[PDB]
């Protein structure tokens, strides 16, 4: 009903996968010591392709450049609504406007450029009550694959951060079948997208998810965009499916659970 | 590791170490059943348990805790809780009281610059009675019967 | 009575303060990830000049080159003196009577004597006639400047290696994110681990996985010497022994330092 534009002003980069060992340093800092960095958004994807990275403007000042590292052109604003497949981003996708969503565990992210937010605006006017965050709310006027791989969407306590580091960081810096991981730390909450094999490195008790396994599929489509998240979204709201959606760098993402998965791939097929 | 110990007298009755000390009485189910008795968790971080060997009082555990203090738990009032401790922390591999002699307490700890591994404590914190290697580290202890 | 010759081919590298951002991942990867390196002899020690690194062959590889980086020209092989005490007065003076050059790092376990190899055989010369040299082979012996006196305190440490990873994060923070000195020593050797830090960074640490001396004992600094990689420790080895004061030696790439115990600080500082 309500589209909060969020304060965050998101860049969105790229790294190399040889490239990671440069900037393992930003990276930890980001991770793992909220206290040692001002960051609000910090975003991370580990595709087979790159390494997709979306920090706020606070947090990509502690990124140097290299020859490793692609930026993204212009400041992506934050779109949350307080499913959404057939709301925002389908109207948004028909008016060509590129969007970037980053699905967490507690709620939908939508990324657009600053510079298409009045084609934002005009789409979603009718639709929502769009608000803009100054502390306060102030009113505004493709080849598909599936890779076999059961991914678990997990949530972590801040305080338990710190026990499970070193696996984390095993996993991530020194480390079908196409070895997705996504980690997310927005407004202090984590969320970590990863594969079942992987959650067995890690403790389960740690690990908060759904208390049935809930193991869930992946969907795959892109080959620098810089909307092709409209290709997913578009047939699958039509198909009134909920997924989560991780927009990286290249590749586009929608993750839907293990039992509707044939019902999502034969939509997708036609 | 867990560990099974059993205890030197009371045949119906054993220890099972484990990141918390549970005794149990041969009467889940062993073959026979066993039913739990005690459970002693004040001991984190336990890698080596003995058994008293005196008779009173039964059941006292010597809980070689990882940063080498030794705690007598109870798993004769005033050998309960002792924290025996060594001069510098480190691990506490093995112990083994001596049978002449119960109350002796034989601990094996890590390796350290200029402190005693192997040190013969007395049940009577403390200071060693005896206080045998230096600079090396005692992985097994076992005093000769004879 | 016995010296042992250790199997490790040890370059001693100085990395640069602003550059230790570059070298955050091998480092990493070497304090708190065993399993994925096959390095057996880490030592980082933290100085204000810059930070030492003393890794063996193995883990060398994985440090990159940088224009932020040092490496010691020579190798060092691994001396430890075992007991089947006082190696002040019996390795690094006679040496230093030979002039040879030693890079001292003494850990929470035992204290190591680094020397280079092209000096192996004044070595074997020198400490032939108190000591019964031995060489590990094959996992078997095989027999052949001004000081200064920093104010902050200082202590010796030892953890569990099943406790490393439940510390990492605020040994991160303090190694990579953070009169007076600063000066942290880290030693990750054949599995055993000696932390040398500031009595005011312990409180960071929880005291429970913090073990030694049971006491809270304190100790001292005296670094010393001066000009990047020996005088720099037979100038303070010396004449410690001959006062006969016992000592926590790190030696580093430039400077020189040896921890004396809190009481004794006013006697070292006297006798030198």
């Amino acid at each position: 009903m309500e589209l909060h534009i969020l304060e965050h002003r998101v860049r969105v980069l790229s790294v190399a996968r040889p490239g990671l060992w440069l900037y393992t340093h930003p990276l930890i800092k980001l991770l793992f010591l909220p206290r040692r960095s001002r960051c609000k958004f910090f975003s991370l994807t580990e595709t087979p392709e790159d390494y997709t990275l979306m920090v706020d403007e606070e947090g990509f000042k502690e990124l140097p450049p290299s020859e490793f590292l692609q930026v993204a052109e212009a400041t992506w604003l934050v779109l949350n609504v307080s499913k959404i497949a057939r709301s925002v981003i389908a109207p948004l996708a028909e008016h060509h406007v590129a969007v970037l969503m980053l699905s967490t565990y507690q709620t939908d992210f939508i990324l657009v450029r600053e510079q298409d937010l009045s084609v934002v605006i005009h789409t979603l006017a009718q639709e929502f009550d769009i608000y803009r965050e100054v502390g306060e709310p102030v009113p505004v006027t493709h080849p598909i694959q599936s890779p076999q791989n059961r991914f678990c969407v997990l949530t972590l306590d801040p305080e338990t951060l710190p026990a499970i580091a070193t696996t984390l960081i095993d996993v991530l810096f020194y480390s079908s079948s196409i070895t997705f991981f996504a980690f997310s730390l927005i407004e202090g909450y984590i969320s970590i997208v990863m594969d079942a094999e992987t959650q067995k490195k890690f403790p389960s008790d740690l690990l908060l998810t759904s208390s049935s396994g809930e193991l869930w599929r992946m969907v795959r489509i892109g080959g620098l965009g810089f909307g092709i998240v409209a290709q997913i979204a578009g047939p699958l709201a039509a198909a009134d499916i909920s997924a989560y959606y991780i927009s990286t760098f290249n590749f586009a993402h929608a993750l839907v659970p293990e039992d509707g998965i044939g019902s999502v791939i034969e939509v997708l097929q036609r | 590791k867990p560990d099974i110990l059993w205890a030197p007298h009371h045949v119906d009755r054993f220890v099972v170490c484990d990141s918390e000390l549970s005794l149990y009485h041969v009467e889940l189910r062993l073959s026979s059943a066993a039913t739990l008795l005690s459970i002693n968790s004040d001991t984190p971080y336990m890698k080596c348990v003995a058994w008293y060997l005196n008779y009173d009082p039964e059941c006292l555990l010597a809980v070689g805790q990882a940063n080498g203090r030794v705690v007598l738990t109870s798993l004769f009032k005033d050998l309960i809780g002792k924290e025996f401790v060594p001069k510098h922390a480190r691990q506490c591999n093995t112990l083994a009281w001596n049978p002449l002699d119960s109350n002796w307490l034989a601990a094996g700890l890590d390796k350290h610059r200029a402190d005693f591994s192997v040190l013969i404590w007395d049940i009577c914190v403390t200071k060693p009675l005896y206080e045998l290697g230096q600079n090396d580290a005692c992985l097994s202890l076992c005093w000769l019967p004879r």
